[PDB]
């Protein structure tokens, strides 16, 4: 368990020691990371991350990469972080449906920084090999009674009014444009006009009737 | 009903005219008549079988059922004076004094000597 | 058969002996080891000038073997060998004053003596067992019981031989031995004496006539074994039931009634049971006849063993089948209470066989109901009666046992049983339906060396230790506040006279609001014991014996484990009061009328409650301003008028719902300023991230949630079903399933359950004990409340083979017994949600049955669905049973099994209730004991109090409890690797202050082992190789420690 430094599928084990809980008489919380290969422009320079701790947010990711950079005299700036649905409330996009689990993606500012922090992870795997006390500690953002009562708190009526107003505005505008382009007397390139019934409002809906 | 009260319902409505109506009368086709009849009777059967007795009374109070029928029949024809005329109890189930006391909302004496 | 042949040879070898005086007889059976089993009273040598004589009797047989309708009894049976007397030894002056009885006793004593002598000759004594006993528990008629033990070793046959001693045909006159006649002269009649002597004279004619009817019919033996097994599984026997036992009707009386019904039975004495019947036809005819024809009160039957059976409209105040050919009242060994309970059993069996949709063979014939008294009868009480001695009766008993009392009840056993039954039925009246007593400690077996059965325990000298009373209570008339009495006039009536003479200091004169005058008696209800218990205590302490002890600490502790709300006089409020429910419903009508008179641009269609307290099944009855209850905010579903301009997108639609609720909020803050309001982001349905419940606080101390429903919600959800991907199907099906479970069938469920609960008032309190005990076993976080409601109403709506529960402990052991005997993997579960006599049809029943077959073909073990719970509102049966796992299912079923085993072996006691209500806390991978820093019992309002709503709704949220959100979010994260369980109602399950919870988590045995490291493995692991990974248990442990870091007090692992 000491020389297990990486996986043969390219994945690299990333330990995290734990402090002494009063109800438990220190393990190593193991994470994994890999470079991402994707054709998306916004998914460029990103680390596939596996087995993240509880509430692995942008501040704690910055703390981890700052500890890594301060240890290895390196420079690696976190740009953003993606796909952090730990409880799974966005597994279905019902909005556009009717109109990656336990993993995440960590974006950096340039390829220099991602290769740099990747070398930092490689040396951290070598730390797991040889010096297990030089491995880092992950102190969670420990969610407390104040955070649970923020979960339990009512909403702000001004916030509700604003989001409702803007949502009706954008929905009204897009529905007006949909009614216009549906009942705007469409003709094809060759002489061919479609048939459209009264009070019908969506071309996607016409194709769904055909479906 | 779901309360097993056998009931007979009489409802009525009138063929109003449009605001654009140039015609003196407002008369519709018997096809419209039978279609609207079927629509109405569906509405009544559904709502009553979904309802109980006190639930039917509470529905009966703020005339909401005829408004429902109006919004249903809004596409067929402009109508007016849509009203449930009459209710006929036909059978009543077994007796439940506890249920009656509940739907209405124990007693000691005065020591006469 | 060969054994009885050899014993016939023995008895014809047995020599005879002559007319002998009592001195000769007592010297005989004094220098012989055998003692004469003299029936009480013993012959005294001054009042006897007659003597004794034994000559050769005439030998015959009777029983199921002689009728050739025997089964293989697992416990053991017997065959009756009768010896009938010499009439030349008899005289006409032998049937008065126990003369023939003492003749019989010395006859039987010499019989067993010389049978013992011939047994010491033939040397079968090493494996035979010889003892005295009573003919169907008749102390006035002892018999011989020959039993065996491990070449005539008949012990493997499980048969015994009962030697009966009977008189010849027409020795003593049957018109002189009519039950209205007196033959014990000291004038009152001697009914048991008349019946017993007349039956002893006329045993064999009944054998002849019944064998004749068996010869004339074709299925007589099969109808006999049906009646036998039915009476056995019901708990009946031919024994004399007048002595604190259940009987008076068994195989012999059943067969005699079959013969009478084949001979006639109708009022017009026509043939109603026909000889061309089959076995089911005969059984159905006799059970209809017994269900519809009274033999006791207002009518009786008559027949002739030699002539048709005619039913006459006079009941002899006793179950009366009058054989005029023998002038025998057949059913004299039966009491009126035993008669009425077997009449109701005939009735319930009749309705069972008239059930055409379902099958009832298993519940009619394959269920023994006489295993648990609390399961068979509604109420129960123990009464220790340490009466003492024969001379200490007069100082222990409030009544008197004199000469005519001995004539009526020759046995003090029948005397005391009759006395306590009549005083109990008089003091109780309309509050109870049926009453039964068991004289606990009674026996019928005693060896040869004794004159009778001698008892010296329980402070008495009679065959019992105490008396356990059991009651089938009237549910509607138990909780009446006054026991009604007769009216008052200037000249005092006999009825009100015996009323005041009975009730004594409770007797008074009372007037009412209508202006009625009558005598009544005052009682005060309690939340710990019923008025029934107080009045039975008072009655048996006034009019039977002042030294008696009456209790039921079982129902005491059940009434205590019923939760006690912080209400004025709630210590006096009994179980049936629904006053807080009526208060919440009145406040609901206030909100109803104000929101109905409020205006919005679209018309309010329908506002409906689906509150658990609205359907009367909240765990507590709610208290004003006790907002820390989990069931405080009752769900209220909203529906508006149908608009053709709804937004046809789901997020815009739910946000329009938000806007309409905002309009309600602004107008209520305008015109209804005495109420408080806020918005709570409801999210309880997955993948919908916009739900807002309008929460209203009302200065009646109550709170509700308000949520919008639309046909547009349903049509867009069906659109989502239409456009979802093939692999994204079943998750979204589960979402819409939970949606319609909490929305659509919820209203119909609450409606019909309110209706059927008002029909069965006692279902509402027994469901409150069920989920409380279930909370103590912590499975509430996975089982749905509406499913639990159906489980609790199942034995009420399906009482077969028992009765309806009329008491809390009875309903609780019935729901536990059903879940213990249920096998959900094979047995489906269907309810007919109707009042007592919209029933379910057979075609619908076949449809839902085929649905269950399709479900059990697609899932035969239950890895997708364990419990199949269906009704009229639920044609699918998946609505409230989905989302429960097989480990939880096995846990609850093993809980029910260990419960039925606890009550089987350890029996009923307070310690068994405590072991039932404590958690097991076993088979768990990890256990976290947490304590909220503030206790919530007083704020929740359970009696060990809040008086207002505080200014800050944030402070309302502070006083809410977060362990439920804790555990449910831990379950959303670890649905992939863990299963978790918690305590939901801290105010009833938080120790003393109401601040403690236990969190029990079990590992999946799949993630217990090692797997290939996948990108979608989704578990905190520690790699055992560079390819295979094992779970990171300590990481899980510190992660839950950090998630509940402020409330975690201790943590334990397996």
């Amino acid at each position: 368990i000491e020389d297990i430094s990486a996986m043969k599928n390219g994945f690299i084990v990333v330990p995290f020691k734990l402090p002494d809980h009063k109800a438990l008489p220190a393990s190593l919380h193991f994470m994994f990371a890999k470079r991402h290969q994707s054709s998306n422009s916004n998914e460029s320079d990103c680390l596939f991350l596996v087995n993240l701790p509880l509430l692995s947010n942008i501040e704690h990711m910055k703390k981890f990469v700052g500890q890594l950079c301060g240890k290895y005299d390196t420079v690696s700036h976190v740009e953003e972080l993606l796909y952090n649905d730990e409880f799974g409330l966005h597994e279905v996009d019902l909005s556009a449906l009717t109109s990656p689990r336990n993993t995440a993606l960590l974006k950096f500012v340039d390829a220099a920084s991602i290769n740099n922090c990747w070398n930092a992870l490689k040396k951290y795997s070598n730390l797991h090999a040889k010096h297990p006390n030089e491995l880092f500690e992950w102190t969670y953002t420990t969610p407390s009674f104040t955070t649970f009562v923020n979960f339990y708190k009512p909403l702000d009526i001004d916030y509700l009014k604003e989001d409702i107003h803007t949502h009706m505005a954008i929905f009204e505008q897009r529905e007006a444009q949909a009614q216009e382009d549906v009942q705007s007397s469409i003709v094809d390139e060759d002489g061919f006009t479609l048939v459209v019934g009264k009070n019908t409002k969506s071309l996607n809906s016409i194709r769904k009737k055909i479906l | 009903t779901s309360d097993d009260y056998v009931l007979r319902i009489f409802a009525i409505a009138f063929t109003r005219k449009q605001a654009n109506q140039v015609k003196r009368h407002s008369y519709a086709q018997s096809s419209h008549i039978r279609a609207i009849r079927k629509v109405i009777s569906e509405i009544l059967t559904k709502e009553v079988q979904g309802s109980t007795l006190a639930q039917l009374t509470s529905k009966l109070i703020p005339e909401v059922i005829n408004k429902e029928i109006e919004n249903a029949t809004k596409d067929i024809f402009p109508l007016q004076n849509i009203h449930v005329r009459k209710v006929k109890l036909l059978k009543q189930p077994k007796f439940d004094v506890g249920a009656l006391m509940a739907l209405h909302g124990e007693e000691k004496g005065k020591k006469v000597t | 058969e060969k054994f009885l042949h050899k014993l016939y040879d023995i008895l014809q070898e047995i020599p005879d002996w002559e007319e002998k005086s009592l001195a000769e007889v007592d010297s005989f059976f004094k220098n012989k080891i055998v003692s004469v089993p003299f029936v009480d009273p013993k012959p005294i040598p001054q009042n006897t000038n007659y003597k004794f004589n034994y000559k050769k009797p005439d030998i015959s047989l009777i029983g199921s073997f002689a009728l050739k309708a025997g089964i293989y009894q697992p416990n053991g049976s017997s065959i009756d060998t009768l010896l009938t007397m010499p009439k030349e030894l008899f005289e006409k002056k032998d049937f008065l004053n126990f003369r023939c009885l003492h003749k019989r006793s010395v006859y039987l004593a010499y019989l067993t003596h010389h049978l013992l002598i011939l047994l010491k000759k033939d040397k079968l004594d090493s494996f035979l067992q010889l003892e005295y006993s009573y003919f169907d528990n008749d102390p006035l008629l002892p018999i011989l019981r020959i039993s065996c033990s491990k070449d005539y070793n008949f012990y493997k046959t499980r048969f015994s031989i009962n030697l009966l001693i009977g008189f010849p045909y027409k020795v003593f006159e049957p018109k002189k031995l009519l039950p209205n006649r007196n033959c014990i002269r000291i004038l009152p009649a001697t009914p048991l004496y008349n019946f017993s002597v007349l039956s002893s004279s006329t045993h064999e004619n009944y054998l002849k006539y019944l064998y004749k009817t068996k010869k004339q019919t074709e299925s007589f033996v099969e109808a006999t074994v049906l009646g036998r097994l039915w009476l056995q599984q019901r708990g009946f026997s031919s024994n004399m039931s007048h002595s604190g036992s259940l009987g008076g009707f068994g195989t012999f009386e059943f067969t005699i009634l079959m013969a009478a019904l084949l001979n006639g039975g109708g009022i017009n004495s026509n043939k109603i049971l026909l000889h061309g019947f089959s076995s089911y036809q005969l059984f159905k005819g006799v059970i209809k006849y017994l269900a519809t024809m009274d033999l006791c009160h207002d009518g009786h039957l008559q027949f002739h063993s030699n002539p048709a059976s005619k039913y006459i409209d006079e009941g002899f105040q006793t179950p009366t089948l009058f054989d005029k050919s023998t002038k025998v009242n057949i059913l004299t060994k039966m009491t009126v209470s035993s008669y009425q309970i077997l009449k109701e059993y005939a009735g319930e069996t009749l309705r069972m066989l008239n059930n055409v949709v379902q099958d009832q063979f298993s519940n009619i014939f394959l269920t023994n109901i006489s295993r648990f008294d609390n399961l068979k009868y509604d109420l129960c009480y123990d009464v220790q009666l340490p009466l003492g001695k024969y001379n200490n009766l007069e100082t222990s008993l409030a009544a008197t046992f004199g000469s005519m009392e001995r004539v009526k009840f020759i046995t003090l056993e029948n005397f005391l049983a009759h006395k306590i039954t009549n005083v109990a039925r008089y003091a109780l009246g309309d509050r109870i339906k049926y009453i039964q007593i068991e004289m606990v400690g009674q026996k019928s077996d005693f060896p040869i060396t004794k004159r009778k059965v001698y008892s010296n325990t329980g402070g008495n000298h009679f065959n019992f230790d105490f008396v356990r009373v059991k009651l089938i209570v009237n549910p509607s008339e138990c909780d009446k506040l006054v026991t009604k009495g007769p009216a008052h006039s200037e000249t005092m009536s006999t009825e009100a006279a015996v009323f005041k003479n009975f009730w004594g200091i409770k007797s008074s004169l009372r007037r009412f609001k209508d202006g009625s005058i009558t005598h009544c008696c005052v009682w005060s209800t309690s939340s710990s014991e019923p008025i029934i218990s107080s009045i039975v205590n008072f009655a048996l302490q006034k009019h039977v014996s002042k030294k008696a002890q009456i209790s039921n600490e079982t129902i005491k502790k059940f009434h205590n484990f019923l939760p006690l709300p912080n209400l004025p006089s709630s210590a006096k409020t009994s179980v049936l009061n629904l006053s807080s429910f009526f208060n919440l419903k009145k406040s609901f009508d206030d909100l109803y009328k104000i929101i109905f008179q409020m205006k919005l641009p679209l018309s309010v269609k329908s506002i409906l409650p689906v509150g658990s307290a609205f359907r009367y099944t909240s765990l507590c009855q709610p208290v004003p301003f006790a907002y820390s209850d989990p069931d405080f905010f009752q769900d209220v579903i909203l529906e508006f008028e149908t608009s053709p301009k709804w937004p046809d997108e789901i997020t815009s639609l739910e946000k329009a719902k938000t806007a309409f609720l905002l309009k309600i909020q602004e107008e209520l803050s305008a015109n209804s300023s005495t109420y408080r309001s806020f918005f709570s982001r409801d999210e309880s349905i997955p993948y919908n991230l916009e739900i807002v419940t309008l929460n209203i606080l009302t200065p009646e101390g109550y709170g509700f949630k308000f949520r919008v429903l639309t046909e547009r919600d349903e049509i867009l959800y069906l659109r989502a079903i239409a456009n979802a991907r093939n692999e994204l199907k079943p998750e979204l099906e589960a979402t819409f399933l939970k949606f319609t479970a909490k929305y659509l069938a919820s209203v119909r469920h609450t409606r019909t359950l309110e209706n059927i609960s008002h029909s069965y008032q006692f279902y509402s309190p027994v469901v409150r004990l069920f989920k409380r005990w279930l909370d103590t076993h912590l499975l509430l976080g996975h089982i749905t409340d509406e499913l639990a409601e159906l489980i609790a109403i199942k034995p009420f709506v399906d009482p077969a083979p028992y009765f309806i529960p009329g008491s809390l402990e009875n309903g609780f052991l019935k729901v536990l017994k059903f879940i213990s005997q249920w096998n959900w993997k094979d047995d489906p579960l269907i309810l007919d949600l109707v009042k007592p006599e919209e029933r379910l049809t057979l075609a619908q029943y076949k449809g839902i049955q085929m649905n269950f077959t399709n479900l059990r073909n697609s899932d035969p073990n239950g890895t997708h669905l364990q419990f199949f719970v269906a009704s009229k509102n639920d044609p699918s049966g998946i609505l409230y049973s989905s989302g429960i796992p097989l480990p939880i299912a096995t846990r609850l079923t093993a809980l029910a099994k260990v419960a039925v085993n606890l009550l089987q072996t350890h029996g009923l006691n307070q310690q068994t209730i405590n072991l039932l209500f404590t958690p097991g806390l076993k088979d768990y991978d990890f256990v976290v004991d947490l304590r909220t820093p503030i206790g919530l019992k007083s704020s929740c309002g359970i009696l060990s109090a809040p008086s207002n709503f505080p200014e800050n709704l944030n402070d309302l949220s502070e006083k809410m409890d977060p362990t439920y959100q804790l555990v449910k979010y831990l379950n959303l994260k670890y649905k992939n690797s863990l299963i978790l369980s918690s305590r939901k109602y801290i105010g009833v399950n938080g120790g003393e202050k109401g601040d403690k919870n236990v969190i029990t988590g079990l590992i999946k045995p799949l993630f217990k082992g090692a797997h290939k490291f996948r990108v979608n493995l989704d578990c905190n692991v520690k790699p055992v190789d560079d390819e295979n990974v094992i779970l990171n248990k300590e990481a899980i442990f510190h992660e839950i420690a950090a998630f509940g870091n402020d409330m975690v007090i201790n943590f334990e692992t397996d």
